[PDB]
């Protein structure tokens, strides 16, 4: 189990760690948090009490190296830095548990939702997403913009989030305009799956990064791929079995971890009815169906 | 965005521009058949494609055989309207090709915007005008060609014979438009107005009669009185 020390907590901020949320006071003496479970991506993510702009935070796998979190006072934010002393890291560490200074990751044994919502999500995708390649740790904010937000404007600081367009010259053979616009297969399994993704893992990992960052950052282009993604599939009437299964696993754990509260936000209305209701899935899909309908039934 | 009553004028600029209308690409007639269930049999259709401000009309007849053994064929006329207006527009010199496609239904602006991809600076609009388009199919020149054809045909017309020798083009599609209203409301009505006098006739290479410049006062006074009286008729006004 690994550990995110931090030097101090400076200014008063509620710190989010994948689906948990504990609040700091101003000056607190709070270190960190320890007993990160092993073989998952992370996020810890940050909204200051006195300004709720900018939520921002940093995708992580203590696999790839020691990570510690300092506020800066110039910048005013929390940044993730690497250690590259190993002795100092672990005395760092050590100092802070003894003195009981950090939160531990309240992990129940018997709890998969961080699994089931980060399957397919790996740091090294992350990383061609959000381009920063000298850290081994990437930041998103409730403000970046997407490569294809930016096309319709630093695009050092955006999303390069794969483009999904359906009236556009990739989505659509010239001679088969109808029967491309109306079954979005040959995008979905030549051009998306087969040409740029190479198979549905990496496909299902750029869906699952893109709720995350729609759910913990309130990033409002992120929201815009997560449903495309979905509706690229759900507009196909040729879709591997094992994909459409997959994929009523990864909405139904997403659907479930949402604040009910965010719903009217974080949902597309018109995707969500025609995806359940009227498109080539809608049978496929039935536990996203049911809880879809037991916790959201005003949306449909 | 869509063309209204504030940008009418649009129309009449030097910006080439064509109207489609689609309301005559699929046409049938429903029966009983012998067991009593329903059936429909497609008759030819056409795509009503016109350019305001010349009067050139584009008539693309639709013959029954582009159905045969097709499913859903209101959702195909629309994208073979699409690629019909796709086509006509890739056969036009790039000097004739419109800058904006107006489509008199908003059912085809998806079709058209697909089909006019590799054309990105081709405007696809709607429009809140009600056209009276549908009613094309009530001048008998252009009946009688989209009934006889035995084939797919593209027939070239000028909708405004030779008006704009004497009019502006605002004015000839005004008086379109309120003849293929009145032509919309009372067919039978509307062409006796047209031919009830034997001494004006249709020329050969015209659609409609010879009518003198005060001879057109009189008929479309004739037209609105036409419409006014089915407005009352209909709503017991």
């Amino acid at each position: 189990m690994n550990t995110v020390p931090f030097t101090s907590a400076p200014i008063e901020v509620t710190i989010g760690i994948d689906q948990y949320s504990f609040n700091v006071k101003e000056n607190q003496p709070f270190h960190g948090i320890k007993d990160i479970p092993i073989g998952h991506v992370h996020v810890i993510h940050f909204q200051h009490a006195d300004n709720s702009s900018m939520r921002y935070g940093y995708w992580f796998d203590c696999r790839m190296g020691n990570f510690y979190i300092q506020y800066d006072p110039k910048d005013g934010l929390y940044k993730m830095m690497e250690e590259r002393d190993g002795a100092k890291f672990e005395n760092i560490v050590h100092n802070f548990k003894e003195r009981q200074m950090m939160v531990s990751y309240p992990k129940i044994d018997e709890d998969d939702t961080w699994y089931n919502l980060t399957e397919f999500v790996q740091m090294d995708k992350i990383r061609k997403i959000v381009r920063k390649d000298e850290n081994q740790f990437s930041y998103v904010d409730s403000s970046m913009t997407t490569v294809q937000e930016n096309e319709l404007s630093d695009p050092a600081h955006s999303l390069n989030y794969t483009v999904i367009n359906f009236k556009s010259r990739e989505a659509i053979r010239p001679g088969h305009e109808m029967e491309d616009f109306l079954d979005k297969s040959y995008y979905l399994n030549t051009v998306m799956l087969q040409g740029i993704f190479k198979n549905s893992s990496n496909y299902f990992g750029e869906l699952q990064f893109a709720f995350l960052n729609a759910m913990f950052f309130g990033n409002y282009g992120s929201s815009l791929q997560w449903h495309a993604m979905i509706e690229l599939i759900c507009s196909s009437a040729t879709v591997p079995k094992h994909m459409l299964d997959k994929l009523d696993e990864i909405l139904y754990y997403q659907i479930k971890t949402l604040p009910e509260q965010y719903s009217d936000i974080l949902l597309n209305e018109r995707v969500w009815n025609i995806c359940l209701y009227s498109s080539f899935q809608k049978n496929s899909l039935h536990n996203t169906e049911k809880i879809m309908e037991n916790k959201y039934p005003e949306l449909l | 965005g869509a063309m209204n009553s504030s940008n009418y004028a649009e129309l009449f600029n030097n910006d080439i521009k064509l109207f489609v209308d689609d309301t005559n690409v699929y046409r049938v007639t429903v029966h009983k058949t012998f067991e009593g269930n329903v059936a429909t049999k497609a008759i030819n259709g056409c795509i009503f494609t016109l350019n305001p401000k010349t009067g050139h009309l584009f008539l693309k007849i639709i013959h029954t055989s582009v159905w045969a053994g097709q499913k859903r064929l209101s959702q195909l006329a629309k994208w073979k309207t699409a690629e019909e207006v796709s086509a006509l527009v890739r056969s036009l010199p790039k000097e004739e090709q419109p800058k904006q496609i107006i489509v008199t239904r908003k059912a085809m602006l998806d079709p058209l915007e697909v089909h006019m991809l590799d054309f990105p600076n081709i405007a696809i609009r709607p429009t809140e005008l009600r056209l009276p388009f549908s009613a094309a199919m009530s001048i008998d020149k252009l009946s009688d060609v989209v009934m006889k054809a035995t084939e797919p045909q593209m027939v070239l017309f000028n909708i405004y014979d030779d008006w704009l020798d004497r009019i502006s083009s605002y004015t000839a599609f005004s008086r379109l438009t309120l003849l293929l209203r009145a032509l919309k409301t009372n067919e039978e009505s509307a062409k006796m107005i047209l031919l009830s006098d034997p001494t004006i006739t249709i020329k050969s290479y015209h659609l409609w009669p010879s009518f003198t410049d005060e001879q057109w006062i009189t008929i479309e006074s004739q037209m609105r009185d036409l419409i006014l009286t089915e407005y009352g008729r209909k709503y017991n006004v």
